[PDB]
């Protein structure tokens, strides 16, 4: 995964449970929180991109791009130790000074290796 | 005590900006 | 439920999930990473007495007791966040030199209901 | 932005011993 988070060749088949303001920058309790509202409040289903570039999230029913999110601004990822497939990143919203954690539910992998796809993009974005 | 239960990948962006 | 427990006539129906070593002697998510141990190891049902005098725990099929808990050496109890009807708490096993969380599953009741019952037996139990 | 989501009985024992 690497080699195609570095050849922009990495992408994910998830379902995207959308995003909720959070008071930390980093942490799996955290995130795991996050992910328990956001499972309380309909997961949209779309393909995640990994690559230097951003993290991307095109809608698998209208081919729009709903999360287009620079890598500069992702401060932690995580996969939810509590579910196999669950994973969520956590970000700076710069506009509204806010730290916001997006959660996902990833159809066909297990949340560790969306993680560490991201992690591979937080060290390609650094390289470059 | 036949009821004691016997106990048994996340990453930080170095280039947060 | 004061009264119940100051006279001795407030007990519980309830499935006992066991209990597993922890080490912290107080916490909610103490208590829950706690259960969700437990629940990943058959619970045993029956009643949970709550006095001045101890927490026991009646097995429904045996009439046997289970579980004989001095209020003297709990240190903690609480509802479980993510479940309604989960209950646990702390002890001191001071035969072991460990802190112990033992795990219930409400029949009839919340959890709060139960941690109420339980805090009322610690303000009995100081004051005799 | 449509995909967020807004955000909406413990007792110590004071005579463990």
């Amino acid at each position: 995964d690497e080699e195609a988070v570095r050849s922009a060749t990495c992408s994910f088949s998830v379902k995207y449970l959308g995003c909720v303001e959070v008071f930390e920058s980093r942490g799996m309790q955290v995130c795991e929180e996050a992910l328990k509202v956001l499972r309380q409040s309909r997961p949209v289903r779309g393909l995640l991109h990994v690559s230097g570039d951003g993290l991307r999230v095109v809608d698998d029913e209208t081919k729009g791009l709903i999360v287009d999110q620079t890598i500069e601004k992702v401060s932690f990822c995580a996969p939810d130790r509590n579910h196999e497939r669950g994973f969520s990143y956590i970000c700076r919203d710069g506009t509204t000074r806010r730290w916001m954690c997006h959660g996902f539910l990833a159809c066909k992998d297990s949340g560790e290796r969306l993680s560490h796809a991201v992690g591979c993009a937080f060290a390609v974005c650094l390289e470059r | 005590n036949p009821f004691e239960v016997l106990r048994q990948a996340c990453f930080e962006n170095p280039g947060l900006n």
